[PDB]
């Protein structure tokens, strides 16, 4: 009753396709959550280029009335 | 195509390739630093303008640049290989913070950009080298100490024990006592000479008190060694005064459970159901840990403290100075483990945390 | 059916007299897309499969009965 | 011939033992797999009914 | 009939190592990785009948 | 990286747990207690200081009924944690902790103030332990049973919210089991020869007199410390002997077990019989306890009945969908099987019953820590952080405004 996980390697058969494809970097960048009114500055391992994008996950601000 | 194995000892790096029996290159893991920072023995040769440095402090990393450069020089001179066409296997001490894991994963991927990567604890790889299923591993490493009860090739982080006592502190104490004997030992040369004398004549006493009686009565224990200057050193009780400190932290003013006392604590931390098997599956670690009278004395001490109702079958591979690296070569030389590698594009699509998602 | 994976003898010196360099029977590792396996093959069939161009990496039509 | 015959039977029994151990090893091995290829995750994977 | 909304499982086989996989369902995981979870039910040990006997 | 390097901490009735967020297991643990040698003063924490013999230790548990006792001890233990194990500056790392069902708002404010000001923590959070454990099971409305070392309590939950009314502070715990072991020793008259005072445990057989040697180098200890290390020995013995009759107890039925050959620090080793099953049956009903007519306690089935009845009708089916275990003393054998038998008997079939399948030691104890890490991992929770800036603004009084 286990679960197999995705495998990408399989075998040493992938010499190429990497030298032409740079690994887009990741950085432990700071950030702020809109859902926190005080806008506490926290961090994300964003892929460098994905900097400044609004906090995508704080769109769930639905509440009682 | 090639297979890369990287074993990073507490104070000496010893790398090699899967399938090999012995590491490609070996040397102490120290880093130079100008007031170009050079590597290990490379830095040592240039002590005038390079200052010795230990990136592996306490058995732990200090500054990412230091081991970045140790790998730089490793690849460029010792390996003189292109690892970025080969998998990169690395090892770590237990209980390492995730911070270090992600940091090293990122450093690999970005700085060097090698296709396949994977990490695993030193102790479990050494056990793999030891060819046994369930048991307890003593990590008498080179700079730090640990006790790893491994079960079904699987260990419990809580049950592990830690202690930053190893060949470096033993050598420091031996240097201290030798100086107290009326000698002196200050610089790096003196430290290495003390370690040499230890490796030559020091051993582990059986009955430390009757051993004292014999050393102070039987001069046979007192022996002669040619120092690099040629000086002959009488060495009797001190041949084994330091090793007994392992069971007696009081020797150095420290207070804790002896090595076998620590091991009993650990095995208690496990589940009783298989502690008999664990006793049957002792282990040893460290090239700086093969000193005579050690395995038998430790066997006697466990037999004493460990209840005799269980079978205490020691395991003392006389070839354990590389156990971890040897197990790493074995593992990298396995078919089913090849799939388990981690590709560069996988990092590019998941980031460093993928290591904590998969690298286990 | 399947693809010839391997091939080995069942050596035994039991046969009467002579240097006991004898094969009790052959072991043939065969693989179909379903999976892989091997079967017990009598000594005589090795001569047969010599007759055919049996080589690692090809498939074969082995009439069971 | 008697010694020859008993040697034949001894071989027969050795071979029964060898077959028994072959069956044991086969039934023991029975390896499984716990991975599935990337591409085997996205496209018209399968259908149950 | 038990009425578990999320515990809806189904049979299937795999592409390369095709065989009866048993009651299993795909599910997303960390790092945006899908994972197949194979269940364990009343017929767990007998997952080879075929043809709807 | 929607997870920051946060650290979760879990302290139970028996031991102290903690570890990084999102991990499988808490990194470390050590005894809840600390050995005190009055003269800042000499604190003995972890085994090397506590169990290893010294002079004049007065071991102190800074906990009581899940309450803060020795604030200085808590600060010292946090520092001990940090240095001896983590070696990091949590001021750079968000942290959080569970809470008791009844922790005083005064002490919660005290600890919040202390954390933020001294420990310089960047963020904090609190929530009840049972809520963490219920999360661990992925549950929103259930009944939690914990046989921590101190109490044997039951507390139901709903929608991830505890029912304040359901608290049951039963006494029985590993303390009670230690009392049972002590009365057993009394009735069969074996003293307590602690290991530390034994140089060598010489060969001895069943019934054989305690043969052992003492190490002269043994500065005298206090009755507190010595008794508590003896208690550790007793708990080890219990574990070696843990079991409960699965049905109505009978002396000879329990005796039918082959008397287990358990050895003691001296090297002596006798064989133990029906007593280990006579004892536990009281846990399921204190009234039947021979000799001790315990009635104030509610038997296991009695606890179930009380907890179920005191709820309301509508959700009781929901709670019955879940039943959970936790605590250092939950190591008992025949725990869950006899629990469910007593349920099926006393619990009416009117409402469908369902338990939680988890018995490994890891789950059985640190389900709470697992739930805490689970919550820390979630990406949505970040809006529920507690920034240190807000605390600086509104004192420690922000807790009441933001925490009901």
């Amino acid at each position: 009753p286990l679960l197999p996980s995705d495998t990408g390697q399989g075998y040493r058969t992938v010499k190429a396709k990497l030298g032409s494809k740079k690994v887009r970097p990741w950085k432990w960048m700071p950030f702020t959550n809109p859902a926190r009114k005080d806008g506490a500055m926290f961090f994300h391992w964003r892929r460098a280029a994905e900097e400044g994008k609004d906090y995508p996950f704080a769109r769930f601000n639905k509440t009682v009335q | 195509i090639a297979a890369l194995v990287v074993d990073n000892g507490s104070g000496m790096c010893k790398a090699g390739f899967a399938g090999d029996d012995a590491p490609r290159a070996v040397f102490p893991s120290i880093v130079g630093r100008p007031r170009d920072s050079y590597v290990g023995d490379e830095a040592q040769s240039k002590r005038g303008i390079l200052t010795l440095k230990y990136p592996i402090e306490h058995g732990i990393v200090t500054n990412w640049d230091d081991m970045e450069k140790i790998w730089h020089h490793t690849f460029y001179n010792e390996l003189r290989v292109a690892p970025e066409e080969h998998p990169v296997l690395l090892t770590e001490a237990p209980l390492n913070p995730k911070a270090n894991r992600e940091k090293m994963t990122q450093i690999m991927f970005e700085t060097f950009n090698t296709p396949a990567m994977y990490v695993a604890i030193q102790a479990v790889l050494s056990l793999y080298a030891s060819g046994r299923t369930t048991g307890i591993v003593m990590d008498s490493g080179d700079g730090v100490t640990h006790t790893v009860p491994i079960y079904e090739g699987y260990a419990l982080p809580h049950a592990i024990l830690r202690l930053d006592l190893a060949g470096r502190d033993l050598t420091d104490y031996l240097m201290k006592i030798l100086t107290e004997r009326g000698y002196s030992f200050t610089t790096t040369a003196e430290r290495e000479i003390v370690r040499d004398i230890k490796e030559k004549l020091c051993y582990v006493a059986l009955d430390f008190e009757q051993e004292m009686a014999t050393a102070a009565s039987s001069s046979s224990l007192e022996k002669s060694y040619e120092l690099p200057d040629g000086q002959v050193i009488t060495i009797g009780n001190e041949r084994f005064r330091c090793p007994e400190a392992l069971f007696q932290p009081s020797f150095l003013g420290m207070e804790s459970c002896g090595i076998h006392e620590t091991t009993f604590n650990s095995i208690m931390k496990c589940d009783v159901d298989i502690r008999k098997d664990l006793y049957a599956n002792t282990v040893l670690s460290g090239g700086t840990t093969m000193y005579p009278g050690i395995a038998d004395r430790m066997q006697k001490e466990i037999t004493a403290l460990a209840p005799s109702t269980m079978k205490i079958k020691i395991i003392a591979p006389p070839e354990r100075k590389y156990s971890v690296w040897i197990g790493g070569s074995i593992l990298a030389s396995l078919s089913t483990f090849q799939q388990m590698w981690i590709s560069k594009q996988e990092y590019d699509e998941s980031g460093p945390s993928i290591v904590h998602r998969k690298c286990f | 059916e399947g693809e010839v994976t391997e091939l080995t003898p069942c050596e035994t010196e039991n046969p009467m007299g002579g240097y006991g360099k004898t094969i009790s029977h052959v072991i043939i590792g065969l693989k179909t897309a379903k999976g892989t396996k091997q079967l017990k093959l009598d000594p005589s069939i090795f001569e047969s499969l010599q007759k055919e161009r049996v080589e690692a990496g090809d498939v074969i039509y082995i009439e069971a009965n | 011939a008697v010694m020859t015959a008993v040697r034949a039977w001894e071989f027969w029994n050795l071979k029964t033992l060898q077959e028994r151990e072959a069956r044991l090893r086969l039934e023991q091995e029975e390896a499984e797999l716990l991975t599935y290829t990337r591409e085997d995750a996205y496209s018209m994977e399968y259908v149950y009914e | 009939g038990l009425g578990d909304v999320r515990y809806r499982y189904c049979l299937t086989t795999l592409t390369v190592p095709q065989r009866c996989i048993g009651f299993a369902r795909r599910r997303v995981g960390r790092g945006g990785r899908v994972l197949l979870d194979r269940a364990h039910s009343d017929y767990d040990s007998v997952f080879h009948h075929l043809d709807l006997e | 990286g929607d997870e920051v390097g946060a650290l979760v901490f879990d302290i139970g009735s028996y031991t102290v747990r903690a570890g990084y967020a999102g991990e499988d297991c808490p990194k470390v643990d050590f005894p809840t207690a600390i050995g005190m040698v009055v003269e800042g003063p000499t604190y003995y924490i972890d085994t090397n200081a506590l169990r290893v013999p010294r002079e004049n230790m007065e071991a102190i548990s800074p906990l009581k009924n899940g309450m803060v006792e020795d604030w200085d001890s808590f600060q010292a233990i946090l520092d001990h944690t940090y240095k001896m194990h983590v070696k990091s500056e949590a001021s750079l790392h968000p942290v959080l902790m569970s809470e008791a069902p009844w922790n005083t708002r005064a002490k919660r404010e005290k600890l919040t103030e202390l954390m933020f000001e001294h420990y310089n923590i960047p963020a904090f959070f609190l929530c009840k332990t049972a809520v963490l454990t219920a999360f661990a099971n992925g549950r929103s409305t259930g009944l939690i049973l914990d046989s921590g070392a101190t109490h044997t309590t039951a507390i139901p939950v709903h929608d991830g919210y505890v029912l304040q009314q359901g608290i049951v502070k039963s006494p029985l715990a590993g303390d009670f089991i230690t009392m049972q072991c002590r009365e057993l020793f009394q009735e069969m008259n074996i003293e307590l020869v602690p290991p530390y005072m034994i140089a060598s445990k010489e060969a001895v057989r069943e019934g054989s007199p305690a043969n052992w040697k003492r190490k002269e180098k043994l500065p005298q200890v206090t009755r507190s410390w010595h008794n508590y290390m003896c208690n550790c020995v007793i708990q080890d013995f219990q574990a070696s002997v843990l079991q409960v009759s699965d049905s109505t107890y009978d002396e000879q039925v329990a005796a039918q077990m082959p008397t287990v050959h358990y050895e003691f620090p001296n090297g002596y080793n006798c064989d133990f019989g029906a007593e280990r099953l006579k004892i536990p049956e009281g846990l399921f009903d204190p009234s039947n306890v021979k000799g001790l007519s315990g009635n104030t306690m509610l038997g296991v089935s009695h606890v179930v009945t009380t907890s179920v009845g005191m709820c309301d009708i509508d959700i009781r089916p929901g709670l019955y969908g879940s039943v959970i275990v936790a605590g250092g003393n939950t190591l008992i054998q025949s725990f869950t099987d006899r629990l469910n038998r007593e349920l099926s008997q006393k619990t009416p079939p009117s409402m469908r019953l369902k338990l939680i399948a988890n018995n490994t030691t890891v789950e059985r104890r640190f389900s709470s820590w697992i739930g805490g890490s689970i919550l820390a991992s979630l990406g949505t929770f970040q809006q529920m952080w507690i920034s240190k800036q807000e605390y600086e603004e509104g004192g420690k009084q922000c807790v009441e405004r933001k925490c009901p």
